[PDB]
Parts: structure tokens; C-alpha cells; sequence
């Protein structure tokens, strides 16, 4: 056992402080660029995501990263206290966003998805919203 | 966190582009750019990601972006240089068939009339 | 005006992390190296304390820093609830220290003065020891 | 984070440091050196902190460790090579009035007679 919680403002300018925080405490576990790279960029899709549909880019908003790492898992939780999804099943649909206005593309959980073993969501509408991704 | 480099080839825009592409960075390229396209009669764009270190969707979202426009005057969008991590989000976004590559820059204009 | 906090295992392979990862936010600022030294040593000492004192190295205690920034000023916090302290006129007292046995210098306080515009350390026995440094 | 490198010449045990000296990292010098001071005769004892990028007071601990380990066999301890925020941390504490910093290995071992 080992594990970190990292809450940061809704900015845009801490993502990528976000995403090496996540990624350094990860080196922990002796991973590759290929499982760093993976891992760093499932995290900047989860959390500019908490940023842009849950914290509409109000600096304002908290956003909250749990990395706890046990055994070989990379339990990470990204997390929201925002607008939460009324349709899971619909946005966890390939390529289905709800700004086509900032140009987004819905490929925000098959990157998850794919770069993770698991990703499992729970999200109330009001409620905010809260991303289970694993990895070993 | 984004080094830009624009360069204008005649009708070809050449976006050299070193450092992290993320939300933040790719719209202050999605914002020098089409600086570009309205002062000047961009047909086709080389986009350079030779000295990229990261991307996440934003950066597929930015550069599908640059195409429309690009569609539009019937022109070509052209991403050299690949990494692998990267070409694993165009193989994973399917922006492939929208977006071609090339080995380096000098094949990207060889494709585009030079 | 920007935000940021991190907690984590009671590890000391943790403890460069921490500064590290503050060192990264604190970084916006675009600050003097010299800087950046006091308040990775600053850190580093206020979160020795934590895990080898407050929580007498048990792994389980759960170290707290934060990080706010505002005005250009910084607002360095570190907290933890453990044991806390007795005597806070004791403590300042330069050279002090409980452990001497851990070959504890006891200068860990002193340090965070040298460097530190202003400190601040509030504590209570069994509720854990919070202290506040601030840099301007 | 630390890495170690140690060499004993005559009756002198020379420690070079290469990295963060904290209380993590604090703790390998410290077994290895009184494990080394177990093992053989050493009456004195040279820190470079050459190529040290940073130091905290669980630093100044383990070298104070080792000053009255040095100093219960009548032996000296000198630093040598000490960075600007190291030797700060130095002047804070008041140990400028307790081991001997010189500029490099060469002077402190010049500062102990060894051949
Ligand atoms: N924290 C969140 N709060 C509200 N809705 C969210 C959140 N995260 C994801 N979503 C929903 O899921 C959709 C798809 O997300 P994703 O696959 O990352 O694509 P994109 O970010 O390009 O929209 C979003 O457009 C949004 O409707
Ligand atoms: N977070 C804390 N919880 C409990 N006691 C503390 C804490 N921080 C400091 N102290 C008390 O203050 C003493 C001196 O601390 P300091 O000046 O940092 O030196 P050192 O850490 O080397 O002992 C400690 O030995 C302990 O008795």
C-alpha cells in the first residue's frame, strides 16, 4: 500500500501540473513511457473533462485525483462536484460530446477505455460525477 | 508548454509544432492559426509534430478543427513527423481517414505540390 | 489566484513528492531558484515532522499539504492529526527536539523561519499540529 | 534519490554524496557509515557534497551523527565542496563552529596529513 490525493483549481493551466503529478507518483511502480504516457493522458481527458462538463470552466471548481496503489494496481479516481450525466450509456458511446462548440470529439472514454483495464462511472445529475479507472 | 512555428509556403500553411498539446495549449493554437487562414488564402496545412512531447483528444479535436476549414477550400491536411503514441490516438480516433501522414515534412510537400 | 492540495501515506518515500510536487505549483510564479530551495526544504521539514513525529513514522497517518496562492503572495499549509505538539514555547525554542535518539538535529523549526517570510504553527495535543507558513 | 560513494584511504573514511541528502535517503548513509565504522578503524571522515542537490536538516543530523562518532576517537570531520544552499543550512544551525569545510577532497585530506 501506498497512496495520494491530489485537489487542484478548475484551470485549464494546472492540467499539465496535474497530469505529472499523477504520472510521478505512478514512477513508483518502475512503469514504462508507454504505461506513463498512457496513464498521463487517460488522466488529462478525465480531469479536463471534470473541467469542461462537470466545473464549466468556473476556477472555482475543485477537481480530485485519487491514485491509491496496491499490489500492481493503479486505482485512480478522478472526481466531480459538478453537473454529473443525465445519459451514461449515451456518452459513453463512441464520439458523442455535448460542446461541439470547443471542437471536442468523444473519444475522451475510449482513450480511458483503452488505455485503462476499467473504467466505471458514477454520476448523479447535480450530483457531479466520479471516474473508477484501473490499471495493472 | 506549446512552441509554435507557422510558415507560409504560398497557399500551404506549415504549423511546426514543439511541446505539449493539450486543452490549454491547442487553443492557443487553434487561436494563431486561424489568424492565419483569415489573413491570408491558406489551401493546404503541413503540420510538423517532429518536437511534440504530448497529446490528449484536445489535439485530435483541435486539428480535425483546422481540416473543416481546410475541406472547405478544397485543400489538404497533411500531420508529419509522427510519434507512435500519437499516431495511436489518429489510429484510435479514426482521424486517419480525414487526416493523412507522411514520413517527414519534405514528403508532406511533395504531396502537396512541392 | 490559484489552489492546489495533496495528502498522502505517512511514507518517507514520499517526502520528495511532496516538496516536488509543490515546487510545481509554486513554479507559475516564475520565482528565484533560492526560492524554490527554502520552500522545498521548508516542506520537506514541516512533512518530516508529520510522518516521523505526529505520526511516528506509522504509515497510515495521512500527511496534508496545500498551496494557496493569491496577490503573488504564497500561503503555504501543512497539516496532520496525530499526537500533535505540548509545548509550542518549547518547541521554537532552537536546537529542541523529543527524539533526540533519531540523531533529530532539532532545527527542523528554525529552518522554516530562515527561509519563511512568516510562520505560524498551531497545534493541540491528540487533534494533530497545523502549521501555516507564508511567503511573500 | 541518494546515491552513495565510499572509500577508505589510511585511517579516513571518505563519503561522497550524489543527489537529495534528506530523511528518506538520510537513513542508507547512516547504516552504511556506522556499518563502515564498525567494520574498520576510522578516526576521520571527508563529506563531499559535491554533487549534492539538496540537503535538509535530516541531513545536518546524520553528519552531526557522525561528528560525535568521530569525535569519541579524538578524529576530525571535513566537508568539502559545499554548495551554496548547504552551506547556509550550516551557518543557520551554528555547526560553522563545529566541523571543518575546505574547498575540495584534496584540501581536506591535505587538512589531515594524509599521504
Ligand atoms: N465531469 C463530467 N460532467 C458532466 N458530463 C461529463 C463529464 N465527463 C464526461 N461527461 C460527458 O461525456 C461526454 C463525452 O466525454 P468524452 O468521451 O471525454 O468526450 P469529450 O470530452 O470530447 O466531450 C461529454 O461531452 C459530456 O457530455
Ligand atoms: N507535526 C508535529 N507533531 C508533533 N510534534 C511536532 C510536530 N512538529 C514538530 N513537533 C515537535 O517539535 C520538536 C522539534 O521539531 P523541529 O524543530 O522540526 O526538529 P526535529 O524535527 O529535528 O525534532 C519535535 O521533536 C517534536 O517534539
Amino acid at each position: 500500500r501506498n497512496e495520494m490525493h491530489l485537489q487542484f483549481s478548475a484551470r485549464s493551466e494546472n492540467e499539465s501540473f496535474a497530469r505529472v503529478t499523477v504520472a510521478a507518483f505512478v514512477a513508483q511502480l518502475d512503469p514504462t513511457m508507454d504505461e506513463l504516457t498512457e496513464i498521463k493522458t487517460v488522466v488529462s481527458e478525465a480531469v479536463t473533462n471534470a473541467i469542461i462538463h462537470g466545473y464549466n470552466n468556473d476556477p472555482n471548481g475543485i477537481v480530485s485525483i485519487s491514485v491509491i496503489i496496491e499490489d500492481g494496481v493503479v486505482h485512480l479516481t478522478v472526481r466531480d462536484e459538478g453537473v454529473g450525466i443525465p445519459d451514461i450509456e449515451e456518452a459513453r458511446q463512441p464520439l458523442f460530446t455535448t460542446k461541439p462548440e470547443l471542437e471536442r470529439s468523444g473519444m475522451g472514454f475510449t482513450i480511458m477505455e483503452n488505455f485503462m483495464d476499467e473504467v466505471i462511472v458514477e454520476s448523479e445529475v447535480n450530483k457531479g460525477t466520479t471516474v473508477y479507472l484501473k490499471k495493472h | 508548454s506549446l512552441a509554435i512555428d507557422l510558415e507560409v509556403k504560398q497557399d500551404v500553411l506549415i504549423v511546426r509544432l514543439s511541446g505539449e498539446l493539450d486543452h490549454h495549449t491547442a487553443e492557443e493554437l487553434r487561436e494563431q492559426v486561424t489568424d492565419v487562414l483569415e489573413n491570408r488564402a491558406i489551401r493546404h496545412i503541413v503540420l510538423n509534430l517532429g518536437q511534440l512531447t504530448f497529446m490528449d483528444s484536445s489535439g485530435l479535436g483541435v486539428i480535425l478543427g483546422r481540416y473543416k476549414q481546410i475541406k472547405n477550400v478544397g485543400g489538404q491536411m497533411v500531420v508529419c513527423a509522427v510519434s507512435p503514441a500519437v499516431k495511436r490516438l489518429f489510429d484510435m480516433s479514426g482521424l486517419f481517414k480525414i487526416i493523412r501522414v507522411e514520413a517527414d515534412e519534405q514528403f508532406a510537400l511533395q504531396a502537396l505540390g512541392v
